[PDB]
RNA sequence: ACCCACUCCCGACCCGGGGAGGUAGUGACGAAAAAUAACAAUACAGGACUCUUUCGAGGCCCUGUAAUUGGAAUGAGUCCACUUUAAAUCCUUUAACGAGGAUCCAUUGGAGGGCAAGUCUGGUGCCAGCAGCCGCGGUAAUUCCAGCUCCAAUAGCGUAUAUUAAAGUUGCUGCAGUUAAAAAGCUCGUAGUUGGAUCU
């Protein structure tokens, strides 16, 4: 078929520009993170268990 | 507030295009896991 | 032809499941309890408790009398005990089968050093170790994962060079002064 | 049944070395046919030269035009029609250019919609898709 | 590229020679160890503890989160010297300099299921594209192109191909043959395989 619409979609869509964040911590400190935040700080639950990237 | 039921999620998308998420709520909120 | 060694084996096996959540959260905790940098540091230790579980199954399918089983669950049992994981009155070949993990994680230099007071933190014992601050019993060791023997045990120490064993203050301190 | 005898080692090996040949892969393996019919003669990768852009229809139910290119090997002269995967990767590959090619991950049978297309393009013009496609390196010229 | 200093060999030889060999250079084939931060005070939040029945109460303790504060510890580097070696290099040892955005910035693949992790927002509209397989995309796309966030391993992670386990899907252990693939139309018969008790 017609060979002229290849990149039609990735042309399209608006620019936007990555945000500034904080450099994160890497090796044992990023495992100290996790640990700390999946095991040692939990909050009461009433059997709703939601996921780390839940929204709305 | 309470906005989502995992069971009514399961019962009426159990064969739509969604199961496979809904079915995996579902046991998110049965097993606690 | 050349005259190097080629002798060289891994020290861990990576699990078949790759995505199992009872081992991802077991092997979390392990991580944060004793401050672990990576789950291969698990691995290893697994691997080598492996290793020694395959050893003593093996020599328990020999008689009792043969000379080989004798010799060899002697020295096995010998070294678990000089090592701590072991106890004197459990030198028997079948306790062997009783061991954890966490008794092999317990015998590393940087929890011992958290445990000894040295640190106030297993992560603070961590980094302690690695800047150069300990020493064991005459030698300075920088290796995390160093087994402590039970006779060494009670000769962990700071170093003499060191600022907190009574050295010459760091860089920090003498910029400081120099500053005021 | 199977015979049990104490003196029937040579019956089952026999046996067993006849019966391996109506396994589809030993045979595939074994017989050469296979190896002969395949244009990359055994090899993981091969460089070819861009024949011509062409646009292959997607198999019902999906409906769209894949796009891929015609290449011919440079070691045994054969022509082969590989996959460019990317969004708007087709605008890095110019006609008589020269292609790495690689198998598409089946073992030389047709993956997705793209009927009897079993090969993916890698480099063009000795530098990665990727690389051009994540905006990294530039085409030589 | 450097050397016969080591290991050995040859010669009339204690002395000569050796791209054999050794030492450096390239080297993410691959294997081992192991940095990319630690602590304290505040500012919030949870638990235990007590007294107060409840509103409550606290440096009274323990634990978590802050481009909020603070001063300590360091090697990556620059670089005297010694040591190393045939002469060097590297490692080790040591002077001096050397960290707050400690900008001295960790990447590779994913976020429907298999399989850990968002039917959040903006585009596109069976197009572009993704997708090992099932599948997604035809105006509210959990799957395409992006932003944010979240997962897995980590100085490593994807891809193509050969091969092993998974395969009790080549079955000796250990598979099947009524209907899912399958027992010769039937009988005789050589080789092969197998072969009833009994002797102190
Ligand atoms: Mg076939
Ligand atoms: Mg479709
Ligand atoms: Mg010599
Ligand atoms: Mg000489
Ligand atoms: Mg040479
Ligand atoms: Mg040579
Ligand atoms: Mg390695
Ligand atoms: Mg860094
Ligand atoms: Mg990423
Ligand atoms: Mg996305
Ligand atoms: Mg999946
Ligand atoms: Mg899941
Ligand atoms: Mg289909
Ligand atoms: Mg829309
Ligand atoms: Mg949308
Ligand atoms: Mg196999
Ligand atoms: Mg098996
Ligand atoms: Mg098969
Ligand atoms: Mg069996
Ligand atoms: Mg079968
Ligand atoms: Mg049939
Ligand atoms: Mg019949
Ligand atoms: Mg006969
Ligand atoms: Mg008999």
């Amino acid at each position: 078929g017609s060979l002229a619409r290849a990149g039609k979609v990735r042309g399209q869509t608006p620019k936007v520009a990555k945000q500034e964040k904080k450099k994160k911590k890497t090796g044992r400190a990023k495992r100290r993170m996790q640990y700390n935040r999946r095991f040692v700080n939990v909050v009461p639950t009433f059997g709703k268990k939601k996921g780390p990237n839940a929204n709305s | 507030e309470l906005g989502t039921d995992p069971y009514e999620d399961f019962q009426e998308n159990w064969n739509t295009k969604h199961s496979s998420g809904v079915t995996r709520e579902l046991m998110r909120e049965l097993n606690g896991g | 032809p050349v005259a190097r060694s080629w002798v060289c084996r891994k020290t861990y096996v990576t699990p078949r499941r790759p995505f199992e959540k009872s081992r991802l959260d077991q092997e979390l905790k392990l991580i944060g309890e004793y401050g672990l940098r990576n789950k291969r540091e698990v691995w290893r230790v697994k691997f080598t408790l492996a290793k020694i579980r395959k050893a003593a199954r093996e020599l328990l399918t020999l008689d009792e009398k043969d000379p080989r089983r004798l010799f060899e669950g002697n020295a096995l049992l010998r070294r678990l005990v000089r090592i701590g994981v072991l106890d004197e009155g459990k030198m028997k070949l079948d306790y062997i089968l009783g061991l954890k993990i966490e008794d092999f994680l317990e015998r590393r230099l940087q929890t011992q050093v958290f445990k000894l007071g040295l640190a106030k933190s297993i992560h603070h014992a961590r980094v302690l170790i690695r800047q150069r601050h300990i020493r064991v019993r005459k030698q300075v060791v920088n290796i995390p994962s160093f087994i402590v023997r039970l006779d060494s045990q009670k000769h962990i120490d700071f170093s003499l060079r060191s600022p907190y064993g009574g050295g010459r203050p760091g860089r920090v301190k003498r910029k400081n002064a120099k500053k005021g | 049944g199977k015979c049990r005898g104490l003196r029937t080692a040579r019956k089952l090996r026999s046996h067993r070395r006849d019966q391996k040949w109506h396994d589809k892969q030993y045979k595939k393996a074994h017989l050469g046919t296979a190896l002969k019919a395949n244009p990359f003669g055994g090899a993981s990768h091969a460089k070819g030269i861009v024949l011509e852009k062409v646009g292959v229809e997607a198999k019902q139910p999906n409906s769209a035009i894949r796009k891929c290119v015609r290449v011919q090997l440079i070691k045994n002269g054969k022509k082969i029609t590989a996959f460019v995967p990317n969004d708007g990767c087709l605008n890095f590959i110019e006609e008589n250019d020269e292609v790495l090619v690689a198998g598409f991950g089946r073992k030389g049978h047709a993956v997705g919609d793209i009927p009897g297309v079993r090969f993916k393009v890698v480099k063009v013009a000795n530098v990665s898709l990727l690389a051009l496609y994540k905006g990294k390196k530039e085409r030589p010229r």
